[PDB]
């Protein structure tokens, strides 16, 4: 649970938005193909 | 903390400069904090301590002078000001804590952490004298600024969210491999 | 090359408001703690002076045994033969060391990690005069940092051998 | 190393806790191994030499306090001491060495290594005058946290195989570019 | 803020096992190595002790010299005048220094180092009295430490002047 | 810097060796610019000094002693040295700063910086009664492999090139989307 | 193991171009600076040397003096009662202390810093012998540089406590 | 020969082996296209 | 501009050109769609 845990405290940043962002299409993609 | 004996530079102009800057940025007085092997951050300590004495003992005169003896060790290092002293005997040039050069880069604007200016013969040494040092302060610059940004890259991107994107490029060609 | 990029710029302290921290004026043999100063006058002639004594130097005029105790441990010991005279004295503030034969080296090697170019000379006196209004020209803390450290350190050194 | 004078903390109880734990892990303790500028370690290293000082001088009880005299920079940071000295002769806060805070994350679990709790005019600073370098340590925690993550990552993980990786994945593009 | 999720909590070490390292319990004005005890006491009557022979202080109980030998060295150049007494004895251990009013400066300075509210009068006198059984309570290295940093680096200024 | 007295090893032949090898390269006496804990480059130091001596002060032989009372922590690390003189007066295992060993790997070629061959009894230590040390420094060279070729990396590489790296793969994978 | 791979080399210094540092051969009890050395013998038998005159030493034969400074600052404050005798001389070059029972404390005290398996026994002379050719074996600096730590740091308690 | 090299002292991390295990199935996937 | 300004100081060393020539491929594949 330390994964969830430590997100909260620095999402502020605009760098880990935009990865985040990033992973989230890559999943999108993957439902495209199933 | 560098500034450990004020507690509650650019307000009290400690830094003359003859460049028509005026001060520092917060972020080039912080490069001193874990830095005991350079003259400048040396003296702002000492400049700390005096504010730090003006302040909490404006009563007696006798006792500001009277606490640096066997104390020197704590607001500055023994290492360097023996350093000098040593060095200065043997003729070896020396620093005098007096001029400190960095390098103010134009373009990018980052600047180095200001080292001694050496003297030898009761004369500043020669510009000619030290670039190898000024070269490498400036490879230093660049390679330090690339760190540096790593290392807060680091300190503020969750490294677990790194490993999942990591997995996420895997599936992702894992689902285009069909 | 790298360096062509970069530009040189000079950094100087402001020596002027280090008020706690004695500082030492070379240019003007000069030690000044906030605006109290002692200078060091190689003077040619003997001064009547009174021998030094040095609890009511204290009683009197804090100010010049402050400034001066250090210089006078890292003289270390005096010899008995050579006179040491205090003014004891408000106003006229002079502690007047005699550079006898025997007294030359330690002196020296005082004056010398104080003030490099002040060269002492046998048959004459130091002078230390106190001055609470002086404003000495070149005033930086190393010297007087460099004296704290070798008192601390050299102690032994500057002590008789019997 | 951390225990340079005992050679071949929990289990001798060095440390007194009211909150109910009774050890800290080895991980905390070995947060000193470099760390000259913390009381905390300084008193660490002074329990190791009392330590090795009661193992190999059991015989003597003279030598055990005749060899401190002008070696007690071999054990603790004589900088610390000053400056403590320096600062409770001049009316600052200063660490006495007693009371040491440390943040524990109760959720996270990870805590801070325990600094001074400053004491000045002969009581214990208020929390309320500290509670700047209490964020600052709160701030520091997540920081060196996620440094410290990527610094075992690097310890551990071939570089070579992740340049590897990102070979892997150009040529995954040229693959699928087809 | 950040600070709401986090806790403070308290970490103190346990002195109780530092026998090697003499420690300094202020609230006994007690120096405490081991078992050993020295209590420094402000005596307002004269003991009938004789002159301090270390030596013989020496030959005869080591843990007592051991004990205020650093202490001593704090204040220094004691003054002739000033009564050193020592007990000389094995069971009735009392080192008793007189705080005349030349000697009362340096004595004070070393106090002050030690047991910083231990306020030393003149006319008085101050009785280390040795201790093989007294738990003192409060001991924490801390000021002997200071004391023997103090020693190494500022014995100069703790000497006489002339 | 590391040789801060000699100003304008390997030629002077400072460092004799059993196994053959002449002289160290540059990087591994470079190991040792901010080692102050290590009495290898502590007896750097002295040699760098005692060059510098001979040049500088070859007239008076007098001066060239003389100028040594109070002035080592400017040469050499106190801390070691008064380390040294406790170990040895307690009788635990001391650093002598006669001996040195360092872990030559054969293959992958790299070598460890030189530690210290503690001295007990008169009589060198056995390897078995420090072989946890080999143990730890063996790991050490693994783990500070790692880390230095990932500093370097980092002070060579442009962050803002490994963003745009990431944005690529993103916008790749945006693409490949359609 | 790990350890298996890797190969365990030894380093050695080359201590025989440290001609500036002074070098102690604890192996035949020698402190040699560049070509010259002070060799420290236990002799049994009384010398017919006059007083040491530290002034006339340092005048007539500088590279003595600069050699056993050290260690006489190490001995500290020399029985007046025992005898220190200094030969004066450009070729016979000999400065022997009595090891009475009240000087071998000190003496002891200061051989254990420089030569440890040297034991002075009371009835005796230490002897430094100046050797201006002679090459002492085993020469490290180390020992030198413990001495002048101790110098530094604890030049207090080896001075007289009245 | 250095890469080859390294491979067996750290092999036992998970996160090495899931690694070496992804470059695997790429060749794989290569080797499906010829 | 600070990305742009970094590159001429340091595209000597071969990693960065590497990257660099990945990145250029990667946008000719986008105009290829395109
Ligand atoms: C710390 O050191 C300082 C510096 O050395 C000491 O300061 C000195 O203190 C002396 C003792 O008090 C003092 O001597 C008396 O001072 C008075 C005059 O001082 C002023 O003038 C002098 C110059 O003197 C000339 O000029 C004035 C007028 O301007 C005339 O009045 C004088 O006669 C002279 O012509 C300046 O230098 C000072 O700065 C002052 O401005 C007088 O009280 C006194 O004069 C009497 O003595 C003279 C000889 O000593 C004599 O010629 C004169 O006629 C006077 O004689 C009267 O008094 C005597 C008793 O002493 C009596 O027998 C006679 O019958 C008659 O009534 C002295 O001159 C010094 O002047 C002063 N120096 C300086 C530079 O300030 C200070 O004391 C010392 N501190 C301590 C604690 O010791
Ligand atoms: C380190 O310091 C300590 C502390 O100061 C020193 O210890 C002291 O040592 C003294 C010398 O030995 C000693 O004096 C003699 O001690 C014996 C009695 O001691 C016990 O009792 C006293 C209290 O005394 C009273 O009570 C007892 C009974 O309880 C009676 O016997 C006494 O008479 C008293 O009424 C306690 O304080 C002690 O702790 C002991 O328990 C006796 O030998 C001796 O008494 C003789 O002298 C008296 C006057 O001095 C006299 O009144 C009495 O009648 C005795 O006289 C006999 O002996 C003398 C020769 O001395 C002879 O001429 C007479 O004809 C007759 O035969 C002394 O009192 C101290 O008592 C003792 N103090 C303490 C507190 O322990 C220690 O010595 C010192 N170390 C060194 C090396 O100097
Ligand atoms: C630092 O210490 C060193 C070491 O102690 C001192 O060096 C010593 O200095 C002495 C004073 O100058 C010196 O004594 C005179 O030296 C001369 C001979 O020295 C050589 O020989 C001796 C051995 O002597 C024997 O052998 C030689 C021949 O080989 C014969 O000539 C001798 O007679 C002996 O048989 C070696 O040890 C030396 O190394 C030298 O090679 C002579 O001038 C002189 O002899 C005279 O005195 C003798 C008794 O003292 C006497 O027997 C002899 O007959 C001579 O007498 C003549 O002179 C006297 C006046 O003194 C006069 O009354 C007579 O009528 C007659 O004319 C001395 O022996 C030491 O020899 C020398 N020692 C060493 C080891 O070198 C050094 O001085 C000192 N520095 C200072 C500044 O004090
Ligand atoms: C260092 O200086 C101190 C203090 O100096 C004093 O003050 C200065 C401002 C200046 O005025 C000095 O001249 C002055 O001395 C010296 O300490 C003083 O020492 C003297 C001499 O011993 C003392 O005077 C005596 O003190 C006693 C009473 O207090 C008593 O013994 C004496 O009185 C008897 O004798 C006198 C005659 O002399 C007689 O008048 C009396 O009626 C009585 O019989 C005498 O007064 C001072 O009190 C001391 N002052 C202080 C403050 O301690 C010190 O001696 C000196 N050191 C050296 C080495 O010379
Ligand atoms: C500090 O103290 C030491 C030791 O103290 C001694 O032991 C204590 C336990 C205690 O009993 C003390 O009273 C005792 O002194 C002192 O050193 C002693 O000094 C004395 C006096 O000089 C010596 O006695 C003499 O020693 C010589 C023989 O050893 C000889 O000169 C003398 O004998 C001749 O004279 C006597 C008469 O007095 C006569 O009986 C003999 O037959 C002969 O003619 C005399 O015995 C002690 O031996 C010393 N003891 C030690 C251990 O060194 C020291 O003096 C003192 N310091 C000061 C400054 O007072
Ligand atoms: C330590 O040693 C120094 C120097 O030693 C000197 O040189 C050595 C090489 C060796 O020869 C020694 O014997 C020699 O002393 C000593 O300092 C010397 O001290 C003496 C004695 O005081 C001085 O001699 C006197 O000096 C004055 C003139 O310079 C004058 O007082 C004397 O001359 C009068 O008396 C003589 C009779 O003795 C007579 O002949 C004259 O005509 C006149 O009336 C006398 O010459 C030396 O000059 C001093 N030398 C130096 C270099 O300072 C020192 O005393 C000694 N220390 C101790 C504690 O003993
Ligand atoms: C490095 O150089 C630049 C360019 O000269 C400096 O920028 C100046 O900053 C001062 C202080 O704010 C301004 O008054 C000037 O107008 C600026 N000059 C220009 C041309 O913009 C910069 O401050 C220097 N940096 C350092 C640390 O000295
Ligand atoms: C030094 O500081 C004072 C006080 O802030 C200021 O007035 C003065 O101008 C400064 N000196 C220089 C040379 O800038
Ligand atoms: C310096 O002197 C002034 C008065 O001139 C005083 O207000 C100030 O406190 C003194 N400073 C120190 C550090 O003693
Ligand atoms: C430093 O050296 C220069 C050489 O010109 C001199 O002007 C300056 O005053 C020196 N400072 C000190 C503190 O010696
Ligand atoms: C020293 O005194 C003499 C004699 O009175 C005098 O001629 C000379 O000018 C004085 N020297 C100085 C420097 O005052
Ligand atoms: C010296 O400085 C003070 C202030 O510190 C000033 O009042 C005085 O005018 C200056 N000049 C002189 C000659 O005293
Ligand atoms: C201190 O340590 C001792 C010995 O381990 C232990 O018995 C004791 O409980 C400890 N003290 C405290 C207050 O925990
Ligand atoms: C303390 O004293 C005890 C006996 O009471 C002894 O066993 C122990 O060794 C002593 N400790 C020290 C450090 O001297
Ligand atoms: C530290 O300060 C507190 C203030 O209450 C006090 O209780 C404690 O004993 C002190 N410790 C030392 C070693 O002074
Ligand atoms: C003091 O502590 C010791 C053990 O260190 C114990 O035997 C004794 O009872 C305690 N109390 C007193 C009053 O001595
Ligand atoms: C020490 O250095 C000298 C001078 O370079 C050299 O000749 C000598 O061989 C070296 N010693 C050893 C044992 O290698
Ligand atoms: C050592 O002595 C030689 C002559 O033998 C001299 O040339 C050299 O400078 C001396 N070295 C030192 C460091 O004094
Ligand atoms: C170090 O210890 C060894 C033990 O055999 C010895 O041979 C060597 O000379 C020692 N070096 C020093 C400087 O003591
Ligand atoms: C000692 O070494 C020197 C050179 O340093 C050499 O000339 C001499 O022969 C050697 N041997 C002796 C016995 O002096
Ligand atoms: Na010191």
């Amino acid at each position: 649970v330390a994964v969830f845990q430590a997100i909260p405290e620095i999402l502020n940043e605009a760098i880990n938005i935009v990865i985040i962002v990033i992973i989230m299409f890559t999943l999108i993609k993957g439902v495209f193909n199933l | 903390k560098l500034f450990q004996w004020s507690l509650s530079h650019c307000l009290e102009r400690w830094l003359i400069f003859a460049s028509d800057i005026k001060c520092f940025d917060n972020a080039a007085i912080a490069k001193c904090n874990k830095e005991h092997d350079e003259e400048f951050c040396d003296m702002l300590r000492l400049f700390d301590y005096n504010k730090a004495s003006i302040a909490k003992l404006r009563g007696e005169a006798s006792s500001s002078i009277n606490l640096l003896s066997g104390r020197i060790n704590a607001i500055i290092s023994d290492t360097l000001l023996m350093r000098s002293s040593l060095k200065r005997l043997m003729g070896i040039p020396y620093c005098n804590y007096t001029k400190f050069w960095y390098l103010n880069h134009t373009k990018l604007g980052i600047h180095s952490l200001p080292r001694c200016w050496l003297v030898s013969n009761g004369s500043y040494l020669n510009e000619t004298k030290f670039t190898h040092d000024m070269e490498d302060e400036a490879d230093k610059l660049l390679t330090e600024m690339l760190k540096k940004e790593y290392v807060r890259r680091q300190e503020k991107t969750p490294i677990t969210l790194m490993d999942i994107l990591m997995f996420s490029v895997s599936f992702y060609m894992f689902s285009v491999t069909l | 090359s790298l360096l062509s990029g970069f530009n040189l710029e000079t950094v100087h302290f402001n020596m002027s408001l280090l008020s706690s921290i004695p500082m030492v004026s070379e240019q003007q043999h000069c030690i000044q703690h906030n605006h109290s100063s002692i200078t060091f006058s190689l003077l040619t002639n003997k001064s009547d002076l009174e021998k030094c004594n040095f609890t009511r130097l204290q009683a009197v005029d804090r100010v010049i045994f402050d400034l001066f105790r250090e210089f006078h441990h890292r003289v270390g010991d005096f010899p008995v033969t050579s006179d040491l005279k205090c003014s004891h004295n408000t106003s006229y503030r002079v502690i007047e060391y005699e550079v006898t034969k025997e007294s030359l080296p330690r002196l020296q090697e005082a004056v010398s990690t104080l003030f490099p170019d002040l060269h002492l000379s046998e048959d004459r006196f130091l002078q230390i005069q106190a001055h609470d209004d002086k404003n000495c020209t070149g005033l930086h803390p190393l010297n007087y940092l460099r004296l704290l450290k070798e008192n601390s350190e050299t102690h032994y050194k500057v002590r008789k051998l019997m």
